DNA sequence: GCATCCGTGAGTCGAG
DNA sequence: TATAATGGGAGCTGTCACGGATGC
């Protein structure tokens, strides 16, 4: 629901 | 910019944008006051000859928005441009005499 | 209340229909200048000035007044409305 | 003595028998006798009209 | 003339401060006059302190300093300037490592100065901070709602200082805490707080059933460390749990001071409740690298013993003013500040990292615009910071003492239900039960009881008297609800002799519970009645005798009484008066002993005993913000002796230092000719004659003339196409002159705009050439007076660029302000009050010979409907008017006070008094009884009032006993049929007049989108015909009218010319056409993509843009 | 004639509870829990209250102020639902023909006697004056044909005649029964209670319903 | 109302009924393309019926339903009408899904349009009704007869 | 939001008669602007309407004729008086105008209950009807003296109340 | 023509785009000098219209 | 079937 | 245009009742 957190998981996977 | 939508008082009920008139569109006032005024005009170039108030109606753009050069009237009537200039001078002063008679079109001056 | 409203309601089916009549009345007498009115010189409605009494220019009253009299004639279908206009015109012009 | 149900009984009935103009008129009569009537009558209020009966 | 005041009770202590409740916050939350090593961590002082030492190079706080005001008040108010001191902070940079040391003073902006009366100058305008009542913060325990035998613990911070916390017992048996609308285990935040099962075992034993509920082996199993990992993976998911993130973010939420704050209120209260001691302002610390708890295991420990059913466990009344706090003015402030100074910090701790890491002061550090952002919003922008309300000096003085529920960080509209607006018992000496607003915001907006102040904790303490053995102290003791519940507490009017309490039985209070008591349970006693109500509903005198939402109605509109050129305080006065006056600021008294040395219209200088002389300037003709006159009359002569606290100079609405609301007329009650109908009021002509509600107000014009991308706006007498009788007022700089009468049309401030570029129509060119004269450059942009609006002009201000002292904002080249002043005469329309809730528009003035008079030719004032008392129950004003007819007679006036007054025995006495010189001057004068007043006699004895067979003089002297006298009717000379009430009443001209709303519209400007008119008086707009009056029309079947109000005088463009141009040719008014809001709801449907279509009855498109919009 | 009593009788002003209070005393007053007070105030207006008695008062003043706020918006909400509702609803035509109508009860059943007891006069009159009758009534003599609009003598020649034991209910035409599709029609509605007297085709009848519903609404306590 | 002393005619009420059982829910679809537990106008299942049944077809079963002001209001067959009431957004994503027409059949559609009301004047019933004097009147009789 | 529109304080006008009210004459010369226009022109006060809008721009160069002019205007013509909340159809009602000196407007004692109106400073909008049509709408439907009877009750809306009451009692 | 009925329906982008009268490429709204709109901006003449008439 | 969560509503006109 | 620099920050608490989808 918060598009920074989700991104922030995103960015986390690399 | 400052948003139109910026509240005035500490309800919900009142924007900022709903105090700012419209300058633009003509008031119902202005409306009817140009249609009174091409009105009168056409009521003071109808005591005129159809000639010499086609010739001013030509220069001025009255007709076709555009304002005609002598030459061009004057090609239009078949006369020569100084008949023409001449034939519009001579309108121009019925129209003048014919306003200091009948004060008509004075209060259109603003 | 306006003179005689419970016979003028006595006319119609419908309180609505005495509007509509009134109204269209009135817009008849505006437009052909009340020369079209069937009140006689005395029974026309009239207003005080300063100078005295003159027409009443109310258009509404003098219909209402004239539906009072019994001499107009109200309903659906009575005429095209081509030939209605034309015919009030021919009998007053503008 | 009129009061104000009979007041209002007085004016329907009126509008049953005689009408809307005629009870308009009624109406404007019964109130400018009403008023009229009110001033003149010596109507007031003053700390003594509230009196306390001697049951309390 | 004598002035007679009845009760016996003895007040020990006078009326506080009355705006002590703005002036001391704001004082302690500055502290200015402290020098700064002197200064208490508290206000801005402990928002430094809490923002300082900002760590990353670290910058610390040393000390602050305010600077004195650049301009004063009077100076302010002109320049539209905000009255304030400028603040410096000495900062010192540190770096740890080196060593070094740069210290600096930055300035952090300007900080509002509050003025000597309790309100504020911003930007130009006079304004209050409106004190905020709001929960407490502690901890509270209340009922669930949903399981009976259970309970909901909440721990509750300041405003903005935390989240809530609430502790539960589920149904499983399992304890839950809730944070930011999560719930957990409460086992696993305690064993972060390093808790083991031995420790709960034996602190909560006792309560046996919970316990085991409490207890949860996996938690148990694991150390403090997976518990505050495993408690982070709870609270923020998907975050990954590294464990210095989780020890930030626990530590942030409940251990941290700077983003958890409890109150001192806060914490007091949980000391109080849980009887435990806080170390700190947190639930919890952060202390030799570990987690140690504080707060919840009493609140635990609280919840299972409430549970319990153990002894000395109670539920919390979250009404009861001991768990209710007013924020007042500095409080607020400083939040402001410490969100601004937060901010700053932000901006610090950014600037730490990036630029040269070696060369820093303290001034390359700081940017204050954060800081100056957060006031200047406070002040500016905030609800509780309010346009101050100075229709008369008790407006303001009332407005500084209301409280409000609402604003930031309270209640909204929908939140208030029945619990918050009630009254309640603790209420009593705190908070006023009458005075709220009627409507929406009843029992939001309240106001601060007369006796009572708010203590440094912020909770409203009322006094009491203490009571030893039988005897009364004289010793006060101010008690919050919380500690007045204690005692047992008599009421004020309990008889004594001497210091000793003369009853056998006593009225007394237990917990607000009245109750009959002996002298010897008596432990306090109540100050005064004054103390149970605000500083407007003290002054109603007979307050006793009206029903309170009718006294209600007397002290809201006390506030809105305009200050008249003859005002008078009341005949029957309640001895607060002269207090309020005072209080007010606006009255002007001599500081020492002395003598007058001078007396002006301008100023009064006094040589005082020190031999220094002193001048005091005096407020003459002054616009209040709602635009009635604030001036101060001197009250003194030259070579006059006046000693310390005299009067000087009378402010507004003020009459020898006493309160004049309005004036003492002569009324009668009894209907007259129906002009009295529904609480309409008629009044004598005499009334204007001898200029009784007469006032002065005072309008401000104002027009800018700025730079425009087609040329200057010029301020010029030279206006294209006026003649000079438009001219005629305007001076040479085209200002109209002072002293000039203007009406509406007449031009205040000439001025012309350079005409946007156009093309004239070819109808302009045939009448340019008919005429021979060019087209001007500039077109007339004057301002005018409006309409219903004029008077005479008693100021003018210009100001201009480039001239010394001035600076306007971007573009503008000069302003220009015109104050136009009016003398205002009572008339019809024109609304009138008593302090009794007694209210009415003027509908009818009479010649004096038409108004009912006395025997001896007196004619009445006003004419007051008896019809109006008996529904509404306010007896108070026909007290009034029976004291006031023996006032009137014997020339005096009274002071009753509130619920100890004047009685009817005393009222009777000086009815025979004044009976005395109403009548005996008669017999003297050699006139005996009329035979008009010989028929009334008649009459009334048939209506019981008179006895039977006594003298005419006898019977006239029972009826004027009674109030009433023979009264003869002006129009006939008959008299009227029965006595009647006749007597001086205090009567006030409000703030509502006719002159201001009266307006009018044929047609006018229109909105941008909806092309509908503007609202309002001042935009000249059109009246809203809404929903329900729609509905109105429908219910009639008026078509026709219905669609004029849709469509030719709304926004249907084409419709409303042509019905514009048909009516002033006098044709009949066009068929409508399709109103412009449709087409805008159409073109604002295709923005939300959905196709809207008006089809015929073929089913076939019309086109209602005519073409327009399609290609 | 003390002038608090005949404002009083006549109707022009005031009501008893408010007299007592003047001359009588003030009575019993309510906590703010809506538990009422042992102690009830002794006082009246006229001699005064006490500052205790006073304070007692202004909880039970604040309350009904508080429910007088709360409750215009819910009523105003009401309305406008109504209103919604009811909007389409017009006399479109004079008679639908339907059979079908609805029987007017002039007795209610009584729960304490267990046995019928006659309907109160007003509320006979709210459910029969201005109505079109379904059938034809005969009673105490009079013919009261199939078609006719009751006078408000009508209705009372029914409740003399019910009170006779003649009759019990009333066949009338009602807007429940009408079959009159986007509103209502003349017969099924009856009087335009307004006028006494058939309702005009073309009477928006839904508004006004809503009106009449919806105008007394703040006066429900 | 009657307690409160309120003299309410008992007709309004019933107007105001008659809107809330206004609509039906099938039981069977019958020979229809509707479908079971499906809402819909008492009048159009009637009218469907009745097509039905003279089809030789079978009818629709169906049930009476009562449903509140609010909920009445918002099914109503006009969309304007119930899109200004409340719940706009529902309201117009099912009408514009739906394709749906309004008729312009009550007054709220035509107030918002700026058009003449099916009330009072502007009635079907009363609207076109014409006045004429004597005079005029029989001058265009003898016009009509002297073709 | 409507076109010519007003709105002031109230007053009571036991004079007038059931089907009129008191309306000050500086609203009805602006309510009526057009209208009186055109009839400063038709009488010789103006050479034509732009003067006479000129004329009245200013208030000090209005003179006594124009006000007979808008007697002559607002002659049978009725204007809607209007009081919120508008509880059912009552809460408008339609008036012919008399002309007041004065700001306030004067409305008759019969008609308060209807509007639930009082003169504690209540206020009330005024509107115009512009069409023959309107106007016959307001005069015929919605005319005060032609509803005296509730459209919810049937009783009589419009009756003695108050000091009427009272004296008649007495 | 008489307008009996209202439709309301969804939109496809064709008929979206046979509504536009451009496409609004700029995040621009009016020059910050000239005050005049910005080309292919949300106030571009060239899209919606010439300010002022017949110009 | 019954808890439960989410979304949607909550009087009018004036002024500001 | 090049030292190295590698996962955010502010939360908002005193309604209240209903319709309707969704969940064990
Ligand atoms: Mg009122
Ligand atoms: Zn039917």
């Amino acid at each position: 629901s918060d598009p920074v957190r989700q991104y922030l998981h995103e960015i986390g996977q690399v | 910019p400052v948003s139109l939508e910026t509240p005035i008082g500490d309800e919900k009920d009142s924007f900022y944008g709903d105090f700012i008139p419209d300058e633009h569109l003509p008031s119902p006032v202005d409306a009817a006051t140009q249609s009174l005024l091409s009105e009168e005009l056409e009521k003071a170039l109808s005591k005129l000859s159809e000639r010499e108030a086609m010739v001013l109606k030509l220069r001025k753009g009255l007709i076709d928005g555009r304002e005609h050069t002598l030459e061009e009237v004057g090609a239009f009537f078949g006369v020569t441009r100084e008949r023409i200039r001449q034939i519009e001078n001579k309108a121009l002063r019925k129209l003048k005499y014919h306003e200091s008679r009948t004060r008509k079109l004075r209060d259109f001056l603003d | 209340a306006e003179p005689g409203i419970d016979k003028l309601f006595g006319m119609v089916d419908s309180k609505y229909r005495l509007t509509v009549v009134v109204a269209k009345r009135a817009q008849q007498l505006l437009r052909h200048g009340f020369k079209n009115t069937v009140l006689e010189p005395e029974e026309r409605p009239k207003m005080q000035t300063l100078e005295g009494l003159f027409d009443d220019p109310n258009a509404v009253t003098w219909a209402m007044k004239e539906l009072l009299t019994g001499r107009l004639v109200f309903g659906e279908n009575l005429v095209p409305e081509d030939r209605l206009q034309k015919e009030m015109e021919r009998l007053y012009p503008v | 003595p009129q009061e104000k149900n009979s007041l209002k009984d007085l004016v329907y009935q009126a509008f049953l028998r005689l009408g809307m103009e005629k009870t308009a008129r009624l109406l404007d009569a019964l109130k400018y006798y009403g008023f009229t009537f009110s001033t003149t009558s010596g109507i007031t209020i003053g700390i003594d009209d509230a009196v306390i009966p001697e049951e309390k | 003339m004598e002035i007679k005041r009845f009760g016996r009770i003895r007040e020990v202590i006078p009326l506080p401060p009355l705006t002590e409740i703005q002036v001391e916050s704001y004082r302690r939350a500055l502290q200015a006059d402290v020098p700064p090593e002197k200064r208490e961590n508290v206000g801005i002082q402990a928002a430094f302190r809490e923002t300082f030492p900002i760590e990353e190079l670290v910058l610390d706080f040393l000390e602050y300093r305010l600077g004195e005001p650049p301009f004063p008040q009077d100076e302010c108010r002109e320049k539209d300037l905000t009255y304030q001191a400028p603040l410096y902070a000495r900062l010192q940079l540190i770096h740890k490592d080196t060593g070094l040391i740069k210290e600096d003073e930055v300035f952090l902006g300007h900080i509002p100065l509050m003025t000597e009366d309790g309100s504020f100058i911003i930007n130009g305008a006079d304004r209050v901070i409106v004190s905020q009542i709001h929960r407490s913060p502690g901890v509270y325990f209340t009922p669930d709602p949903a399981r009976p035998g259970r309970y909901i613990a909440s721990i509750i911070p300041l405003p903005k200082r935390g989240p809530w916390i609430d502790l539960e017992v589920e149904p499983n048996g399992v304890v839950s805490m809730k944070v930011n609308k999560r719930k957990f285990p409460l086992v696993l935040l305690l064993r972060v707080l390093g808790y083991d099962q031995e420790t709960l075992a034996r602190e909560l034993g006792a309560y046996g059933e919970l316990v085991q509920g409490l207890m949860d082996e996996s938690v148990f199993a694991m150390r403090p460390e997976e518990a505050l990992i495993r408690l982070f993976t709870l609270l923020r998911p998907g975050d990954p749990p590294k464990r210095d993130k989780a020890v930030a973010y626990v530590y942030g939420l409940i251990a941290d001071p700077r983003r958890y704050d409890l109150g001192e209120a806060g914490r007091y209260k949980a000391e109080e409740k849980l009887g435990i001691r806080l170390s700190g302002r947190t639930l919890a610390r952060f202390e030799d690298g570990e987690f140690k708890d504080e707060v919840f295991l009493p609140t635990l420990r609280y919840l299972f013993a409430l549970t319990a059913g153990v002894p000395g466990h109670e539920v919390d009344d979250i009404d009861h003013l001991g768990n209710r706090r007013i924020r007042t003015v500095g409080e607020l402030m400083t939040d402001q500040f410490r969100v601004g100074l937060a901010r700053l910090a932000r901006g610090v701790r950014e600037r730490m990292l990036m630029g040269s890491e070696d060369s820093l002061t303290p001034a390359k550090l700081v940017n204050s615009r954060p800081l100056e952002a957060a006031i200047r919003e406070f002040f500016s922008r905030s609800q509780l910071s309010q346009f101050k309300d100075e229709t008369n000096p008790l407006s303001s003085l009332r407005h500084k003492r209301r409280i409000s529920a609402l604003g930031p960080g309270g209640l909204t509209r929908e939140r208030a239900g029945f619990d918050v607006r009630d009254v309640h018992r603790t209420h009593y000496g705190r908070i006023c039960p009458v005075e709220t607003p009627e409507g929406a915001n009843i029992g939001l907006i309240t106001s601060l009881a007369a006796y009572a102040r708010v203590d440094e904790l912020g909770f409203i303490r009322t006094p009491y008297r203490r009571v030893v053995g039988g005897v009364v102290t004289d010793e006060v003791v101010y008690m919050t609800a919380t500690e007045e519940d204690r005692y047992t507490i008599a009421q004020a009017n309990t008889p004594l002799e001497g210091n000793r309490i003369a009853a056998e039985r006593v009225v007394a209070r237990r917990k607000g519970e009245p109750v009959i008591v002996s002298p010897e349970e008596v432990e306090f006693m109540d100050v005064s009645p004054k103390q149970v109500f605000s500083v407007n509903t003290n002054l109603i005198p007979f307050l006793e005798h009206d029903d309170a939402n009718r006294a209600l109605m007397g002290s809201n509109m006390q506030t809105q009484a305009v200050p008249l050129i003859r005002a008078q305080a009341p005949v029957v006065m309640t001895g607060l008066e002269e207090r309020v006056v005072r209080d007010s600021l606006a009255a002007l008294y001599a500081e020492e002993d002395g003598e007058v040395a001078k007396v002006d219209g301008n100023r009064i200088v006094v040589r005082y005993e020190d031999g220094r002389l002193v001048e005091y300037p005096l407020r003459r003709f002054y616009r209040s913000n709602q635009g009635t006159a604030l001036d101060q009359r001197p009250r003194v002569v030259v070579g006059q002796r006046v000693r310390k606290g005299d009067l000087l100079a009378d402010g507004p609405a003020s009459e020898n230092g006493f309160l004049a609301l309005g004036q003492n007329v002569l009324v009668a009650i009894m209907p007259f000719d129906g002009y009295n109908f529904e609480d309409a009021i008629v009044i004598s002509e005499e009334l204007l004659k001898r200029d009784f509600y007469t006032s002065i107000h005072i309008e401000r014009y104002e027009i800018e003339a700025r730079d425009t991308k087609l040329g200057p706006e010029r301020i010029t007498r030279d206006i294209p196409h006026l003649s000079e009788a438009a001219l005629r007022d305007l001076d040479e700089e085209g200002v109209v002159r002072i002293g000039a009468e203007v009406k509406p049309g007449d031009i205040l401030v000439g001025r012309t705009s350079f005409k946007g570029e156009s093309e004239p129509t070819p109808e302009e060119r045939l009448l340019r050439s008919i005429f021979g004269e060019k087209a001007r450059d500039v077109k007339d942009t004057s301002l005018r007076v409006p309409p219903g609006e004029g008077g005479i002009v008693v100021r003018t201000v210009r100001l201009r660029r480039g001239d010394p002292g001035v600076e306007l904002k971007p573009g503008v080249r000069e302003v220009v302000r015109v104050y136009v002043a009016q003398k205002r005469k009572l008339q019809v329309g024109d609304k009138l009050a008593n302090r009794h809730g007694n209210k009415g528009v003027v509908a009818k003035i009479l010649p004096v010979e038409d108004m009912p008079h006395l025997p001896d030719g007196t004619p009445v004032d006003v004419i007051l409907n008896p019809l109006g008392v008996p529904s509404r129950m306010n007896l108070g004003q026909i007290l009034e008017t029976h004291l006031g007819l023996a006032g009137y007679f014997l020339g005096q006036r009274y002071i009753s006070p509130i619920f100890d007054g004047a009685k009817e025995p005393e009222i009777k006495e000086l009815l025979a008094q004044a009976f005395e010189v109403y009548f005996g001057k008669r017999k003297g004068e050699g006139f005996g009884v009329d035979k008009r007043e010989v028929e009334v006699l008649r009459r009334a004895e048939k209506l019981g009032l008179v006895t039977p067979g006594k003298t005419p003089e006898e019977q006239l002297k029972e009826l004027f006993l009674q109030g009433k006298v023979v009264l003869y009717d002006g129009r006939t000379g008959e008299p009227i049929e029965g006595p009647i009430v006749v007597g001086q009443m205090f009567i006030m001209k409000l703030y509502h007049m006719v002159e201001d709303k009266m307006h009018a519209r044929s047609t006018g400007p229109y909105s941008l989108i909806t092309q509908q008119p503007l609202g309002g008086k001042a935009q000249f707009g059109g009246q809203r015909f809404g929903e329900m009056e729609v509905w109105a029309l429908e219910a009639y079947g008026a078509a026709h009218t219905l669609q004029e109000m849709l469509t030719l005088k709304s926004d249907d463009i084409e419709g409303r010319n042509a019905a514009y141009e048909a009516i002033i040719k006098g044709e009949d008014v066009p068929e409508p056409s399709v109103p412009e809001s449709f087409r805008v709801l159409v073109k604002e449907l295709q923005a939300l993509a959905l196709d809207v279509q008006t089809l015929d009855e073929k089913d076939n498109p019309v086109d209602i843009f005519e073409g327009l919009a399609s290609k | 004639f003390n002038p608090l009593y005949v404002m009083a009788q006549s109707g022009a002003r005031g009501n008893p509870q408010q007299i007592r209070q003047l001359c009588g005393l003030r009575g019993l007053m309510q906590k703010p829990s809506g538990e009422t007070f042992e102690v009830p105030v002794r006082s009246s207006f006229r001699e005064g209250l006490t500052v205790l008695e006073y304070f007692i008062s202004s909880h039970g003043a604040r309350k009904g102020g508080a429910d007088t706020a709360l409750r215009t918006a819910d009523s105003g909400y009401l309305t406008r639902k109504l209103v919604d509702v009811t909007h389409e609803i017009v006399v479109r035509e004079a008679d639908c023909g339907t059979t079908n109508y609805i029987s007017v009860p002039l007795f209610q059943p009584d729960e304490v006697t267990r046995s019928l007891r006659l309907r109160k006069r007003a509320d006979i009159e709210a459910g029969l004056y201005g109505r079109v009758l379904a059938r034809e009534v005969e009673v105490l003599g009079v013919r009261l044909e199939e078609g006719r609009y009751l006078s408000m003598d009508d209705v009372h020649l029914l409740i003399k005649a019910a009170e006779a034991g003649e009759i019990q209910e009333v066949p009338v035409r009602s807007p429940l029964t009408c079959q009159t599709r986007y509103g209502v029609c003349q017969k099924c509605y009856g009087y335009d209670l307004s006028m006494a007297r058939p309702v005009s085709i073309g009477e928006a009848v839904g508004i006004v319903a809503a009106q009449s519903i919806g105008e007394p609404g703040t006066q429900l306590t | 109302y009657r307690a409160q002393g309120v003299k309410l005619h008992d007709k309004h009420i019933e107007i105001v009924v008659r809107q809330m059982m206004k609509y039906v829910e099938v039981t069977d679809p019958g020979d229809s393309r509707l479908l079971e537990g499906q809402v819909l106008e008492k009048w159009d299942v009637e009218a469907l019926n009745e097509r039905l049944i003279a089809e030789g077809k079978t009818p629709v079963a169906w049930k009476p339903l009562l449903m509140g002001v609010t909920k009445s209001a918002l099914s109503t067959k006009s969309w304007l009408s119930a899109a200004s009431f409340q719940n706009t957004t529902h309201v117009l994503t099912e009408a514009a899904i739906a394709g749906k027409k309004d008729e312009l059949i009550g007054l709220k559609e035509n107030v918002i349009l700026g058009r003449l009301i099916p009330a009072g004047t502007g009635s079907d019933f009363v609207r076109f009704t014409q006045v004429v004097d004597q005079k005029t009147l029989k001058a265009i009789e003898e016009a009509r007869k002297e073709a | 939001r409507v076109d010519y529109s007003g709105r002031s304080v109230i007053v009571v006008g036991p004079q007038l008669k059931l089907h009129q009210c008191g309306l000050p004459k500086r609203m009805a010369l602006e309510l009526f602007k057009p209208f009186l226009l055109k009839k400063m022109e038709e009488k010789g006060i103006a050479p034509n309407v732009k003067a006479a809008r000129r004329m009245l721009e200013r208030q000090r160069d209005i003179k006594d004729e124009v006000w007979d002019a808008l007697e002559e205007v607002i002659h049978g013509k009725v204007v809607l008086l209007n009081r919120a909340p508008t509880l059912h159809r009552l809460g408008i009602q339609a008036f012919q105008p008399v002309l007041v000196e004065g700001q306030s407007i004067q409305l008759h004692p019969l008609v308060c209950e209807a509007f639930n109106a009082d003169f504690d400073g209540d206020q009330m909008a005024v509107h115009v009807p512009l069409s023959s049509f309107a106007q016959a709408e307001a005069r015929i439907q919605m005319l005060s003296a032609h509803n005296l009877l509730s459209p919810a009750s049937g009783e009589p809306l419009a009756k003695p109340s108050r000091d009427i009451i009272l004296g008649l009692y007495y | 023509k008489e307008v009996r009925k209202v439709r309301i329906a969804l939109a496809s982008p064709e008929k979206i785009r046979s509504w536009s009268y451009g496409e609004v490429e700029k995040p621009e709204t009016i020059n910050y000098r000239t005050l005049k709109p910005e080309r292919d901006g949300l106030f571009d003449e060239r899209i919606f219209g010439p300010i002022k008439d017949y110009e």
